[PDB]
RNA sequence: AAACUCCAGUUGACACAAAAUAGACUACGAAAGUGGCUUUAACAUAUCUGAACACACAAUAGCUAAGACCCAAACUGGGAUUAGAUACCCCACUAUGCUUAGCCCUAAACCUCAACAGUUAAAUCAACAAAACUGCUCGCCAGAACACUACGAGCCACAGCUUAAAACUCAAA
């Protein structure tokens, strides 16, 4: 249930005083924001904290820490190719909600009208 | 360019055109013939369908050229090869009943292990935080540090160090460090590793 | 401090999964405002700005939640044009 | 049975039990994660202080206290004085929103400590004291 | 949409014409330049739907007024 | 322990301070006894509709 | 960086300070203003209007006097930045904020939209903002600046408040 507006705005019918001071009127646009950018989630840090702690112990040798490495190769690998997946697939993708350029072609069909005609 | 987008790279694999049909998947058959109806660019000169044919030797010899003289990086790149052989046949006849079997006389299997002993794990990339460049340590994909590997090869052997020996007999010198894992290549690449290990506290600043 | 420790904001962990307790105490946190609440004391907010902050809010959300009814409302006609071609 | 999230109120009788020592009986880990440092101390049910750790103990200094690989190095700092003193299980009880507040918790994961609850327990008044001014940087 | 098949077609047989389309501005008020300065305008116009795709007036109700032009709606 | 009674009006402010000196007695509070206090009866409740004619219709 | 190092953390005892959530509520009161709990007293008026000064009120800051003191904090001191930095950033501390008793009487005290009654038709309305009007009454205003000034008067106000001009000047504001 939306919140009310009755008695709500600095009007001349309303006798008390305003409880909200918009900057911008009250009206319902006829389009929504672009989606922002995600900041992201650094991979494979857990297998890299590893590799990089087997060094000191063995002085930065790559013959004793092999396992290590390849813990944090196979990671890399696997992350790039979900990056690469992510990005294609959301925007062709059809799940759940659906995006600004396609949503706005929606509200521009049944636009407000704050007017009369 | 002189090609337009429809030319497509040639395939100089010879095993795979005698392929038997029977093999052919589905989606490969496919393939095969649509190849067909496309364009094929010239091969160039430089990769043959010969069975010595070795594209990182290949690739090494053209980051040492200078001015397009590859008839003197290729005369490098034999002579080095044929220094390694020589020295390590030199090592073998003096050695004991049991050290030959431990000795490695082909010089490619000499030059690619050497190259894989100095491949990085991880670099440095510059990421811009908060109006901020910071040299946060990143997994350098896997052309990156295999073209590194032969930079800082090249780089050491053309420092003027060495004030009077032939590269051939500088770069073998330092083919042999390195597939002992020892030399300041390999020492190069540890600087890079304890760097990227003092520098993991910025390790999220990254996203991918 | 004079209330029982150990039942405030206190969550058990499943089978190991750390994570997943601290996912979901910091959800219960954040639900229940305390979060922001934390994040608006560590520096005092005047009157005037704190009621000048509600009411960005206030609006904020009426007009989500109409924007939001307004969008559920126009997703059935989201379907193929039946007309194609007229 | 299931499982809850709830922690088991001491009174009515349970069968949960970790090597056979009941919830209250469990030492606490008590976590406070500040803005540029964060202090971890494990104490025992009776409180019997067993293990105290945190970034400055562990020779970092200034802007270098308030990450999160200082507070997991005083994690593992600290799980590894009471593991000495035979500590397995424990209750942490985290106090404030800084950046060590769960990369101290890792920590002490990476030192053969299991933690059983996460208690949050970070000064909230209902109105008290006046904060300091807002700044303008 | 939904009806502009039909309406189409019965102005065929009927040996009338038919907009049902998207309504470029000028063809009334512009008609000279558009078709021609020889061009005969409509004696009535017939609106069987006054309305456009967004729900207010369509814009040949007012042309028509300017042209001085009889309209029937529905 | 619950204690119904009737009383004048001063005479809270003075039992008041004898519960704050009686040392077996940890804590104790008069209130207005919540059955005198008729409840309204409901009828349930009024559904509110957006607030209209708060702009002027005109093509801003 | 300075500062502190009888410092920090846990536990326990412990306020003349300030009052999370609820509050997506929209209430009380003349306004100012009021959002922890309880109790007592208690919220003018059966026509409207009606005052810079009468009468009674009026946020914050501030004065006088006596108390309290967690935190905050003008001034001041220290540290740093800077060409400089009487600033912004850091630390510390005071007046002050609290209580009691008096004073002061100001505000972007602005929902910048007087009180009462009424209407939604007609010419809808310069623009913007919070649609346009009617009746009645009180108050106020007539180019800008000088001017929240000067003088006079009055006031527990003595670097103060209220009321409030003119001359020179411009052809715009
Ligand atoms: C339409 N006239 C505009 C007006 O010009 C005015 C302008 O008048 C200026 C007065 O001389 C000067 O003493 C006066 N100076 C003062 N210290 N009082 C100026 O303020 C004044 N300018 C003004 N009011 N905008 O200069 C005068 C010579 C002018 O041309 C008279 O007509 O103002 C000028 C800008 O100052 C504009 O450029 C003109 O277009
Ligand atoms: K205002
Ligand atoms: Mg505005
Ligand atoms: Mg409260
Ligand atoms: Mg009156
Ligand atoms: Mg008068
Ligand atoms: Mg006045
Ligand atoms: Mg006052
Ligand atoms: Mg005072
Ligand atoms: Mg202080
Ligand atoms: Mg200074
Ligand atoms: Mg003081
Ligand atoms: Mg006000
Ligand atoms: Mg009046
Ligand atoms: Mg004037
Ligand atoms: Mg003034
Ligand atoms: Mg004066
Ligand atoms: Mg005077």
């Amino acid at each position: 249930a939306t919140p009310s507006l009755r008695g709500r705005l600095a009007r001349f019918g309303n006798p008390r005083k305003p409880v909200l001071k918009p900057n911008k009127p009250l009206i319902l646009a006829n389009r929504v924001g672009e989606r922002r950018r995600e900041k992201g989630e650094a991979t494979c840090i857990t297998e890299m904290s590893v590799m990089m702690a087997c060094w000191k112990q063995n002085e930065f040798r790559d013959d004793a820490c092999r396992k290590e490495i390849q813990g944090f190769l196979d990671c890399a690998a696997r992350a790039q190719e979900a990056r690469k997946m992510r990005s294609i697939q959301e925007t062709l993708g059809e799940s759940g909600s659906l995006l600004p350029n396609k949503l706005n072609k929606l509200l521009q069909r049944f636009p407000n009208k704050p007017y009369l005609s | 360019s002189r090609y337009s987008p429809e030319f497509k790279d040639p395939l100089i694999d010879k095993e795979y055109y005698r392929k038997p049909v029977e093999e052919l998947t589905e989606e490969e058959k496919y393939v095969r013939e649509l190849k067909k109806t496309q364009l094929i660019k010239a091969a160039p000169a430089g990769k043959t369908s010969s069975v010595f044919e070795d594209p990182v030797i290949s690739k090494f010899t053209n980051m040492m050229m200078i001015g397009g003289n590859k008839v003197l990086a290729r005369s490098l790149m034999i002579q080095t090869l044929e220094a390694v052989k020589r020295k390590q046949f030199e090592k073998y006849h003096a050695a004991s009943a049991e050290e030959q079997a431990t000795i490695e006389r082909n010089p490619y299997t000499i030059f690619h292990q050497a190259l894989k002993n100095c491949e990085p794990m991880i670099g440095l990339v510059p990421i811009l935080k908060g109006g901020r460049f910071y040299q946060v340590p990143v997994p350098l994909p896997d052309r990156r540090r295999r073209f590194l590997a032969m930079k800082w090869m090249i780089t050491e052997c053309r420092d003027k160090k060495h004030q009077r020996t032939l590269m051939p007999e500088k770069l073998s010198h330092k083919l042999l460090e390195a597939f002992h894992n020892q030399g300041p290549v390999i020492k190069r690449k540890h600087d890079l590793h304890k760097m990227a290990e003092a520098n993991r506290a910025l390790a999220h600043y990254r996203w991918w | 401090a004079k209330h029982l420790k150990f039942i405030a904001r206190t969550v058990m962990v499943q089978e190991g999964n750390v994570e997943s307790a601290y996912r979901t105490l910091n959800r219960i946190l954040t639900m229940d405002g305390l979060i922001e609440d934390i994040k608006h004391r560590r520096y005092y907010e005047k009157p005037c700005r704190r009621r000048q902050r509600e009411s960005y809010e206030r609006c904020r959300r009426i007009y989500n939640m109409e924007m939001a009814r307004k969008i559920n409302f126009l997703m059935r006609k989201n379907r193929a044009d039946p007309w194609q071609g007229c | 049975t299931k499982f809850s999230i709830y922690p088991p109120i001491p009174g009515e009788e349970s069968s949960l039990r970790w090597a056979g020592k009941k919830f209250e009986e469990i030492p606490i880990a008590h976590i406070k994660a500040s803005h540029n440092n964060t202090q971890i101390q494990v104490v025992s049910a009776s409180n019997e202080p067993l293990a105290f750790a945190s970034c400055g103990t562990e020779g970092f200094r200034n802007a270098k206290k308030g990450t999160g690989i200082a507070a997991q190095t005083a994690g593992i700092a600290a799980a590894a004085r009471a593991k000495q003193k035979g500590v397995i299980h424990i209750r942490v009880v985290v106090k404030g929103l800084g950046p060590g507040r769960l990369s101290a918790m890792h920590g002490l994961i990476m030192g053969g400590l299991e933690v059983i609850s996460i208690t949050d327990n970070t000064p909230i008044p209902h109105n008290g004291c006046r904060p300091r001014k807002a700044r303008k940087l | 949409r939904q009806f502009s098949y039909l309406i189409e077609n019965m102005a065929r047989d009927c040996g009338e014409y038919a907009h049902t389309r998207y309504f470029r501005g000028g063809m009334l008020t512009n008609a000279r330049l558009l078709f021609g300065p020889t061009v005969r305008l409509p004696d009535l116009i017939i609106f069987l739907h006054t309305l456009n795709n967004i729900f207010e007036p369509h814009v040949a109700v007012r042309d028509a007024a300017k042209m001085n032009i009889p309209t029937v709606g529905i | 322990f619950l204690v119904d009674f009737y009383a004048p009006t001063a005479a809270v402010e003075s039992m008041v301070e004898h519960l704050s000196r009686d040392i077996d007695v940890i804590r104790g509070n008069i209130v207005k006894h919540p059955l005198t206090q008729e409840l309204k009866e409901c009828e349930g409740i009024v559904p509110v509709p957006l607030a209209e004619k708060l702009y002027s219709t005109k093509k801003r």
